């Protein structure tokens, strides 16, 4: 079956955070293509542009990159219900069979490796723990100024997320019972060290 | 052993599209077999499949020369129901894994047009033409 | 050494990871989906970001490609092409483009897509089937790899199968090949 | 139970079998119905049973149809069957089909046993009941015997329209219509509660017909049954015959009123409609509200662009609230949504041929003796003016003015015209 190198994918899976920032810049460098002069800006200059903007742009942008992760999950998940074809049921009032699911095959489709151990509430809430984080593996400031690296890093984590909450709708549950937030509070438990030093947690809400 | 009708409903019991593949009121009584047939996914008459994790076929019922058939996609809640005709059956398992895939088939159609990345957010108007143009070129 | 056509299955049969192709499909579908929904549908250019979008990856890309095969610094239009066209392609997208259309005294030609992955499955709305090109990202990003080999060209699209044309055709014209720098020390 | 089940899979999948096998068989259907009635014959003592039952004998009488129509040929409505060449001979059940009379009589039996049998099948099964009742509607309809018709399909009388089955919605609609008007009286009828008047009834219901039905100009014979044919003042949810886009913005088109060009789409009704009244909506953010309305005008067919007028206006910010039109009996109706952040404006346009009231400080005064001056540009001739002055409040709690040194008077209404005029003020503590 055909297939597409992993390098362009990860490459390009990591840069919506300056699409989705430099968008709302032509909403609200000059050169010629071939008679009228468009202009280009850097990648690094709009993630340092989002990490200091002010609130609600940066909060605009974080909607922005969210419905973006919404659109790849939700439009992925009929291709993955296709193929892998699980064992799931449209509206399962049992949480964790979707969430293996999603653990198990959505994960190992867009990234290489399945995520990692889940916590297991049984009433509301889950914990979705990753390790190492394949797309942002590579990313760094300085020695010193890690306190900004992970602050300016915020925005990349929301993809997953929008994936999760595609996921889970077009599978039942609709977006306005189901949010989710991510965050770097998972912490390296015996793991070798990695270049990034903090795994992820992507914790869903659904009632 | 071509369909006489071929209709997709969502969820919500709302019919996505109930094409005919061209008399003035035969969409009157595939309409009519199409809103019969969509009860038996919530009846206890005949158990889906349950096992193995596949789309399970069977022949659910017939009425007035035309024998309809239906799947039930667990995974998502699609539901697909097609009809044939009498007059053009053998009833052979050969015949029966045929009709099989031309179910897949549809199911390709349908999922090809709803994966389109252009489609604005959920317009009918747009799905519907995309999808009477798929069925147009493959049943003709 | 050995021929590019060697050097491109040896390269993406046991030097590159894998995914299939309806994911990264999916990718670049949802960011063209959102920058028409987010715009306006203002097709005229929505083309220019995405351009920037594509010079924006090419760029920096090209630091891959040429870590990977470690080619000379091309000189000639016609190994240029042949480059672009046999392995360039090949290790990425896993596609071979064919070139034809060749222009005076070699200063021009013409990729042919035969097949595009980043459009496996697209009907454009009745509104963009004069304006959209929905590939703009592959020609930038082109543009964007030649700035960083030193060769500056104009590269555009000439059709596309998606609007209605029988086959998928990106001119890309030289226009100079801009020399290297030396230190300023007076 | 499990049995029960088990069994109706068996028997299912043996009668598609030997149907689809036997066929070119003279004696198929003779064969087919004995089987029926005899393998029915042990189902007699649940939700299950009478679901089974009823399956089995909807089988019964749809190949009974089959074999009376291939026999006889009189059409049942119009449910219409593969002409086969061979001739089938159901010959030896020639009692309940030698009149078109009785037919009709025995096959609403048989639907009407069915109807209860799948209704006391609990509530699991509704469609299949629905679609039988309609099933005996046009039985009824096709018997003439109206009175019964309309009242059974007074249930599902706009059922099969929300929920997008629009040829059943077509059907149900226009047998109901034909059989409402076909006979004389029908003047008082209920649904669910109150008798809704007849002619209520009847203009939904054509007007439902045609916002549903598309077929380019042959829905001609139902807008000359609606224009010939048959009142209370009625609202509707005009969404569906007509749609409206706001081209460009306001702009002058007189002398002392605002205009506002739109253009709509209209192709509910086949041809012109002489429309009395229109009127456009503009909610203020404040509170206020104002209306741009244009009267008799004949909306042609198809898209058409008219200027709307004003005459009262607050200058200001504007989200649009409703839009409506007034046709000779209805009134269509579309209320726009609500926090669009999509605000209209409506500027101070200024013409030298235009009356209007000036309001200043005035120009010459003494010390601490506060005053106003009011003017009115080419007051020449008028008929009637009427200019009406009063202060907002502000501490919330506050009156910063009283136009006397007894009363904290806050208006004053002229009823005379005047060229120049010096209004009194006298300010309360210490605004600014
Ligand atoms: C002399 O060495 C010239 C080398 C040719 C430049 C390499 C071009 C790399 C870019 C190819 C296209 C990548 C795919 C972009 C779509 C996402």
């Amino acid at each position: 079956l055909p297939k597409v190198s992993q390098s362009v994918y990860q490459m390009l899976l990591n840069e919506m955070v300056p699409l989705a920032m430099g968008i709302e810049r032509q909403i609200s460098r000059l050169k010629i293509e071939e008679h009228h002069t468009v202009d280009i800006i850097r990648s690094h200059n709009l993630i340092h542009e989002l990490y200091k903007a002010d609130e609600e742009e940066k909060e605009k942008v974080l909607a922005r990159l969210r419905n973006i992760g919404f659109q790849i999950g939700l439009k992925l998940s009929e291709l993955l219900i296709f193929s892998n074809n699980p064992n799931l049921k449209f509206k399962e009032m049992d949480l964790l069979l979707i969430m293996k699911f999603i653990c198990r095959d959505v994960w190992k489709q867009i990234f290489g490796k399945q995520i990692d151990n889940l916590k297991t509430n049984h009433r509301g809430t889950f914990y979705l723990l990753d390790y190492d984080y394949r797309p942002i593996q590579s990313f760094s400031l300085e020695e010193d100024a890690k306190n900004e690296e992970l602050k300016m890093i915020e925005p990349f984590l929301e993809i997953p997320v929008g994936i999760i909450r595609g996921v889970l709708s077009s599978l039942g549950y609709s977006s306005e019972e189901v949010i989710c937030l991510a965050s770097f509070i998972d912490r390296p438990t015996d793991r070798p060290k990695t270049a990034f030093p903090k795994g992820v947690s992507f914790h869903v809400q659904v009632t | 052993l071509r369909p006489c009708f071929v209709s997709l409903i969502d969820e919500s019991d709302k019919p996505i599209l109930i094409y005919v593949p061209n008399e003035m009121n035969d969409v009157l009584k595939y309409n009519v077999l199409s809103n019969i047939s969509l009860d038996y996914f919530e009846s206890a008459l005949v158990e889906w499949h349950s096992l193995d994790s596949k789309p399970l076929l069977k022949s659910i019922f017939q009425l007035e020369g035309v024998s309809v058939f239906a799947m039930l996609i667990k995974q998502t809640g699609l539901k697909i129901v097609i009809g044939f005709e009498q007059k053009s059956l053998s009833g052979a398992d050969d015949e029966f894994e045929a009709i099989n895939q031309i179910f897949e088939t549809v199911r390709k159609i349908y999922i090809r047009v709803k994966c389109n990345p252009l489609l604005v957010s959920g317009d009918e108007k747009s799905i519907i033409k995309s999808l009477e143009r798929k069925f147009d070129e493959l049943f003709i | 050494s050995r021929s590019l056509k060697a050097m491109g299955e040896e390269i993406w049969k046991n030097k590159t990871e894998k995914i299939n192709t309806e994911l990264f499909t999916l990718t670049y579908g949802s960011i063209v989906a959102q920058l028409c929904q987010d715009y306006e549908r203002d097709f005229n250019k929505v083309n220019d970001h995405l351009y920037s979008m594509g010079y924006n990856i090419g760029c920096r890309l090209i630091e891959d490609f040429l870590a990977r095969t470690a080619l000379p610094r091309c000189e000639n239009l016609v190994k240029t092409s042949e480059v672009l066209s046999k392995c360039a392609f090949k290790i990425f997208l896993n596609i071979t483009p064919n070139i034809t259309n060749w222009s005076h005294n070699k200063d021009t030609f013409s990729l042919i897509l035969d097949e595009n992955p980043l459009a496996d499955f697209v009907e454009l709305p009745m509104d963009a089937m004069k304006s959209l090109w929905y590939s703009n990202i592959l020609c930038g990003v082109l543009k964007g790899s030649l700035e960083m080999v030193q060769l500056d060209c104009d590269v555009w699209f000439v059709s596309d199968i998606l609007r209605g044309d029988s086959q998928t055709e990106i001119k890309v014209k030289l226009n100079r090949i801009l020399k290297d720098e030396i230190p300023i020390g007076e | 139970l499990t049995a029960f089940v088990g069994a109706f899979q068996l028997i299912k999948n043996f009668i598609e079998s030997i149907s689809i096998e036997y066929r070119k068989s003279v004696r198929l259907l003779e064969f087919k119905h004995y089987f029926i009635t005899s393998m029915l014959s042990y189902f007699e003592f649940n939700p299950l049973l009478c679901e089974i039952k009823a399956e089995l004998l909807m089988l019964k009488r749809d190949n009974w149809v089959q074999g009376v129509m291939a026999t006889s040929g009189y059409r049942l409505m119009d449910k219409n069957y593969p002409n086969s060449d061979v001739k089938y001979k159901f010959d030896l059940l020639k009692e309940t089909f030698v009149d078109e009379t009785v037919f009709q009589e025995n096959f609403l039996t048989l639907t009407k046993e069915i109807l209860s049998l799948f209704n006391k099948c609990e509530g699991k099964r509704q469609r299949i009941v629905d679609i039988l009742s309609i099933e005996i509607g046009l039985l009824y309809y096709q018997g003439k015997k109206y009175e019964e018709a309309v009242s059974l399909f007074l249930s599902c009388y706009e059922y099969y329209t929300q929920t997008n089955w629009n040829s059943i919605g077509l059907k149900i609609l226009q047998v109901f219509i034909d059989s409402l008007s076909h006979c004389p009286k029908l003047d008082v009828l209920q649904i669910d509660g109150e008798s809704v008047s007849a002619s209520a009834v009847l203009t939904n219901a054509f007007l439902n017909i045609l916002k549903l039905c598309k077929d380019n100009d042959s829905k001609e014979i139902w807008w000359k049954k609606f224009m010939d044919l048959q009142n209370i003042h009625l609202m509707y949810p005009l969404d569906g015959l007509f749609e409206v886009t706001l081209n460009s913005k306001v702009h002058l088109a007189r002398a002392n009123v605002s205009a506002i060009e739109v253009n709509l789409k209209s192709y509910g009704f086949p041809e012109d409609i002489s429309t009395k009244t229109m009127r456009l909506s503009l909610k203020n953010m404040g509170g206020d509200v104002i209306v741009f309305g244009a009267s008799d005008f004949l909306l042609k067919k198809g898209e058409n662009k008219l200027i709307l007028e004003c005459r009262d206006i607050m200058y200001g910010e504007f989200s649009l609230l409703s839009f409506e039109i007034i046709v000779e009996g209805i009134t269509f109706v579309k209320e726009f949504p609500e926090n669009q952040d999509e605000f209209i404006v409506v500027p101070e346009i200024y013409c030298k041929e235009s009356t209007k009231v000036l309001v200043k400080q005035a120009h010459n005064l003494n010390l601490g003796e506060y005053a106003l001056e009011l003017k009115s540009v080419q007051s020449d001739a008028l008929e009637s003016l009427q200019v009406e002055v009063e202060v907002q409040k502000n501490n919330m709690k506050n009156l910063p003015v009283s136009f006397s040194m007894d009363e904290i008077q806050a208006r004053k209404r002229y009823n005379t015209p005047f060229e120049n005029v010096r209004l009194e003020y006298y300010l309360l503590d210490q605004i600014t």
